[PDB]
DNA sequence: TTGTATTTATTGCAATTTTCGTGCCAATTTCTGG
DNA sequence: CCAGAAATTGGCACGAAAATTGCAATAAATACAA
DNA sequence: CCCATACTCTT
DNA sequence: AAGAGTATGGGTG
């Protein structure tokens, strides 16, 4: 019936599999860079051409 | 904030003042309205750990199936749907204070679940195989007569001297009448700042109609006839007319 | 005649009045001075 | 570096202000008229604003109306005008007497200026109790008049975009390619990676570690990005290529799904990718949006673009006599004898895209 | 949008563009002055919002004028001359105009 | 405005123009405190219960044995936090009258200079309201905008200017310095981060004094706030004794 | 000889909303015979 | 000249089609241990 | 080119 | 243990 248990089941589970790096096709240039800025702040080991 | 005028409530306060320095389960006990909250957080306040939690938890809302998990958490592949680690509230309330609220509530099959841990604060989560410690301070709130369901047979006797280190019973509203009359202008000039009315007191015959109801409900019933009155006042002050659901 | 930005309008309207005389103020290349200075921070203002 | 300093319109009229006999509650209302002024000329506020914003309850608003009639005498002639019919009128009251139409332009700007704004000349004419000759010369001389008189100091510079897809015709063949100086890139810190050996503490190799796999990633995912922006920009050139040589009027119809089968992707991905987009090319720059078009039936089985229809649409309206407009039946026949078989109701929808007025309101006097 | 050289400017009078061929651009043999326009040009500045009192600029005043605002090229102050030469150049894709 | 470092950073005015005012307050060579500063030696800030004196400088070896053998008897530090701790902990007064006491007891004529030195520079120090710690930078000042524009090409290009692009280095030091001392990141990337930040800093304040000096696209060192002020091209040759005038002509 | 922990390789389905063309008709403008 | 008649326009409606957005974690190849 | 400071040989 | 001399770095033009 209807309860809520803490169980051991053999089932078949579905599969999910997407959202992984799809946001970032719309972004715009300007907002992809901006994220990148993001990305390279929280990670140390991401570096950026420079110019200087 | 509050008010304690009656000299009971005074003796309670000296004796919340005195276990300051203590650490050993408190069990608060009385009517419903009395306060029981009220004391339970002023004990959290004033000891040693003010700054450390205050989970309040409701024994009554967790389901039976699941009251295992939901105290102590589980580990990953404890059951079929545990993806991750997850932790309990007695980790959660670790090195401040677990206020279980109604433990009259529980049942018989429910209390045995936590013996162990309220004296020796050691456990093991669900899948895990290593013991688990921790530094919980125990303040329970019951409306019950705990020494009468213990002789009764429906509550655990080896659970109440556990929890029942410190004992504290609040009286009913209706035997501290020096409380009645500073409550009733504290609720009053709350609730007409509240609502932007204009009544700041009562008559000389509300008072005396204030002080002879049996309140039941306690404070709570007082605030809820004090807020009614506010909401429907006409004038400066509450006559006896206003508070006729009194009698 | 350089950089007192209220000045040279007075000096300008009073020449197109007729009436040669000056409001000489403070020179703006030295308030810039000044905020340079306290960008490197070193406390310089101004006393009395 | 520095630039320079740029004398606006404000900058012009402040400076008039600064020379011109005001009192100092006639220089404060000046000011803030002067303040209520935008780049076109016109008074943006109603003096009941400006005599609030004075701050004293002395001042009435005859005396802010003398200092508008004397600040709208300044150069340019006709700044700070309430509307358009007062700035016509200040300007036509600088005219000399001997203007040969100078008082009927003078009635019809004061009585009659929306049945102008409405091309009727038969009402007007009527009312007006005169000639189409000399209707047309006053007609004519309030049509020299300048409409935007706080034009004449013009600031600013124009906008630009820079394009994320290079389309140019190579050898004979259109060819595209991704913009260079706008590539998204990065890269791994060498220096950094260098340490990540078992011989330190184990918590600084699973850090380490944690830290270089999601780079990586984050690398890989721009790369698919950006060959995927390449791949569906190549296909969309691809598709529409009688546009980029022969311009508008032949862009075919095209929607999400063909491009979808052609690179074999979902139309969701499609539809993500080609958003906020540009595209250079001789033609110009355009939105990688702006290709794809809704269509309508065309005889002998085929279909036209609605783009095309619109261009066909403002192509026939720009080439009609003046004194007799097409109207939405005429637009709609002169579309039928070339095989477009669109209907009315659409092709008044078309123009009302296009910001063109109706048949009705195109007419003129010659 | 592009701008465009044109001999359609809608806010100079017609003397001051007699001096301009049909393209917008100033005959050979002319003498000119400081002022004087050379070629003109146009810049878009259209906008999707049209206000009452912009219709009714639009309808007395035609559409041309609220959509391009002048950018010719014009003599500087203080010179003078005769013209003697005129080179188009025009990226490869653009149509050629008359004079080129 | 003003920007929050993330970790102290050191003045270089007060640094590297000689005599170092750093290095006379606190009676130590530049050496040492370069080496300190840029995260190469240590500095031990209480000598405690050992045989540790309150200057000494640890390579990281002699560090790690003290660790080994003392532990948490003593305390040592590297970077600009352990000059600052230095600068904070002395007493003014004290230093003053045991320094008046060796000057007048011992003779000599080097011995006599430095002391005499060390006494303005500690007298000077006294009767201003300054403090010694105020050498040490927490907080950065930033220049208004309108000081610092930027140059509008044609094409819709904005280039950029050499006192933006040095703030923009600095805010990006700082704010992944940030992000990874709020992670607990290991200390040998987090040490590698304050000593860029450092570098930063000073770019930023006096770029080429020390060291290196950053330089753009064209290989030319990019302009700081001391090249604004001083120099033959600086405030105030160029625009304080002499400017251009209105009302002025010439001819031959 | 195999069974298992590790590292690359995964950029679609399905609701929900928005836009499309074209008809009905009232309000508005224009045309024509007595 | 006038009043009836005809033509024009755009707001609302309606069904259908196209575009946009929420979902968030697996599957397979590879190298190593008995 | 000229001066101030740290390091090295000598009475 | 001080004192004179030499090498190095900063500033100017
Ligand atoms: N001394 C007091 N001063 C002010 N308000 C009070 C006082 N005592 C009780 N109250 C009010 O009475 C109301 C009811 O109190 P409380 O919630 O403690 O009662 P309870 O039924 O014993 O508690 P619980 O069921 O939540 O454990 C609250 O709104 C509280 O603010």
């Amino acid at each position: 019936k209807q309860g809520l248990q803490l169980r051991l089941s053999q089932q078949l589970a579905m599969t999910p599999q997407l959202q992984q790096a799809i946001r970032l096709l719309q972004l715009s240039t300007l907002e992809l860079q901006q994220e990148l800025q993001q990305a390279l702040e929280s990670n140390p080991l991401l570096e950026q051409i420079d110019t200087h | 904030e509050y008010v304690f005028e009656s000299p009971k409530m005074k003796e309670i306060l000296e004796k919340i003042k005195k276990i300051s320095c203590a650490e050993c389960p408190v069990l608060i006990t009385g009517e419903s309205g009395v306060g029981k909250e009220v004391v339970a957080r002023l004990i959290h306040k004033l000891s040693d750990r003010s700054k450390e939690p205050f989970v309040a938890l409701n024994v009554a809302s967790i389901p039976r199936d699941i009251f295992e998990a939901e105290l102590f958490g589980y580990e990953k592949g404890a059951f079929t749907g545990a993806v991750s680690s997850k932790e309990g509230f007695f980790e959660l309330a670790d090195g401040g204070t677990l206020f279980l609220d109604e433990i009259g509530e529980l049942s018989l099959e429910a209390q045995a679940k936590l013996l162990r841990v309220i004296e020796s604060g050691k456990f093991y989560r669900l899948g895990g195989r290593k013991e688990i410690e921790v530094n919980v301070r125990i303040l329970a709130a019951t409306n019950r007569n705990i020494k009468e369901l213990v002789k009764e047979g429906k509550f655990r006797e080896d659970l109440y001297y556990r929890l029942g280190v410190i004992e504290i019973e609040i009286p009913p509203l209706r035997e501290r009448k020096e409380d009645i009359i500073p409550l009733a202008n504290h609720f009053l000039k709350k609730f007409s700042r509240k609502y932007a009315k204009e009544v700041e007191g009562f008559t000389k015959s509300a008072q005396e109609l204030l002080l002879s109801y049996p309140w039941y409900g306690n404070v709570r019933e007082l605030k809820n006839v004090i807020e009614r009155a506010v909401l429907f006042s006409e004038g400066k002050f509450i006559d006896r007319g206003e508070l006729s659901c009194l009698v | 005649k350089s950089d007192d930005v209220n000045g040279r309008t007075k000096m300008y309207k009073n020449i197109v009045d007729g009436n040669h005389q000056m409001e000489p103020g403070m020179p703006e290349s030295f308030n810039v001075l000044l905020k340079e200075i306290r960008s490197l921070g070193i406390n310089i203002e101004l006393e009395d | 570096y520095q630039g320079e300093t740029t004398q606006t319109l404000q900058d012009y009229l402040m400076w008039q202000v600064e020379l011109t006999p005001f009192s100092d509650t006639d220089r404060a209302i000046a000011t803030s008229i002067v303040d209520a002024v935008d780049e076109t000329g016109y008074l943006t506020v109603p003096l009941e604003d400006i005599l609030e914003s004075i701050g004293d309850e002395e001042i009435d608003i005859d005396e802010v109306e003398a200092v508008l009639k004397r600040i709208q005498r300044f150069d340019p002639v006709g700044v700070a005008a309430k509307d358009l019919r007062d700035c016509l009128l200040i300007q036509l009251s600088q005219f000399d007497k001997t203007t040969p139409w100078l008082e009927e332009a003078r009635l019809i700007i004061s009585d009659h200026l929306d049945l102008l704004a409405n091309h009727d000349f038969r009402t007007l004419m009527r009312v007006t109790r005169l000639k189409e000759d000399v209707l047309k010369e006053a007609v004519n001389l309030i049509q020299s008049l300048d409409p935007r008189p706080g034009q004449s100091i013009q600031t600013g510079e124009p906008e630009y975009v820079i394009p994320d897809v290079l389309v140019r015709k190579h050898n004979g063949h259109w060819t595209v390619e991704l913009n260079s100086d706008s590539i998204p890139r990065l890269q791994i810190n060498q220096h950094y990676a260098s340490m990540c050996n078992n011989a330190r503490n184990d918590g600084d190799s699973q850090f380490i570690r944690s830290n270089l796999q999601d780079a990586k990633w984050l690398i890989k995912s721009l790369e698919s990005r950006n060959d995927t922006l390449l791949r569906v920009s190549r296909c969309i050139v691809e598709q529409q290529q009688a546009f980029f040589e022969q311009g508008e009027e032949y862009m075919k119809p095209m929607v999400l799904a063909d491009i979808a089968q052609a690179v074999e992707m979902h139309e969701s991905t499609i539809s993500r990718v080609t958003t906020q987009k540009y595209l250079h090319s001789p033609r110009g720059i355009f939105e990688l949006k702006y290709f794809f078009s809704s269509h309508v039936n065309t005889e002998g089985g085929g279909e036209a673009s609605s783009t095309a229809i619109r261009a066909l649409v403002k192509k026939l309206i720009a080439a009609e006599n003046p004194a007799k407009p097409l109207s939405d039946s005429k637009l709609t026949s002169l579309l039928s004898e070339q095989g477009i078989m669109v209907a009315r109701r659409t092709v008044a929808k078309y123009r009302e895209s296009l910001s063109i007025p109706p048949s009705n309101q195109r007419k003129q006097l010659v | 949008g592009p701008e465009e050289i044109t001999a359609d400017i809608p806010n100079v009078g017609e003397a001051a563009l007699s001096k301009l061929d049909e393209s917008g651009i100033v005959y050979i043999g002319a003498e000119v002055t400081g002022g004087d326009i050379l070629v003109g040009k146009v810049t878009p500045k259209g906008e999707t919002q049209l206000t009452p009192e912009e219709k009714l600029l639009r309808a007395i005043f035609g559409e041309k004028a609220s959509d391009v605002k002048d950018s010719s090229l014009r003599v500087p102050n203080g010179v003078s001359g005769t013209v003697i030469d005129v080179q188009v150049f025009t990226r490869d894709g653009v149509e050629k105009d008359k004079r080129a | 405005g003003h920007i929050e470092l993330a970790s102290p950073t050191a003045h270089i005015w007060f640094l590297k123009s000689l005599p170092s005012r750093i290095g006379l307050l606190l009676d130590m060579p530049l050496r040492d405190i370069e080496r300190v500063l840029y995260f190469e030696s240590y500095v031990v800030i209480e000598g405690g219960m050992t045989n540790l004196e309150r200057q000494q400088i640890l390579t990281e070896e002699q560090y790690l044995d003290a660790l080994e053998e003392f532990g948490d008897e003593f305390d040592a530090k590297m970077g600009a936090e352990a000059i600052q701790a230095l600068l904070k902990s002395m007493d003014l007064e004290q230093e003053c009258e045991q320094l008046r006491e060796e000057l007048n007891e011992t003779n000599s004529e080097t011995k006599r200079k430095k002391l005499t030195k060390r006494i303005k520079l500690l007298e000077a120090f006294v009767q201003s309201g300054n403090k010694p710690e105020w050498m040490i930078l927490t907080v950065l000042p930033v220049l208004p905008p309108d000081l610092r524009p930027l140059v509008p090409l044609d094409g819709g290009r904005f280039a950029t200017s050499d006192l933006n692009d040095l703030y923009r280095r600095v805010i990006n030091r700082n704010n992944r310095l940030k992000r990874l001392l709020d992670l607990a990141a290991p200390d040998i990337i987090v040490r590698n981060e304050k000593r860029m930040l450092q570098e930063a800093v000073d770019a930023l304040l006096d770029n080429g004094r020390r060291g290196r000096a950053i330089t753009g696209s064209n290989k030319r060192p990019l302009k700081s706030l001391a090249d604004m002020i001083k120099g033959k091209q600086g405030r105030f040759r160029q625009n304080l004794l002499g400017k251009r005038v209105d009302y002025s002509g010439r001819s031959v």
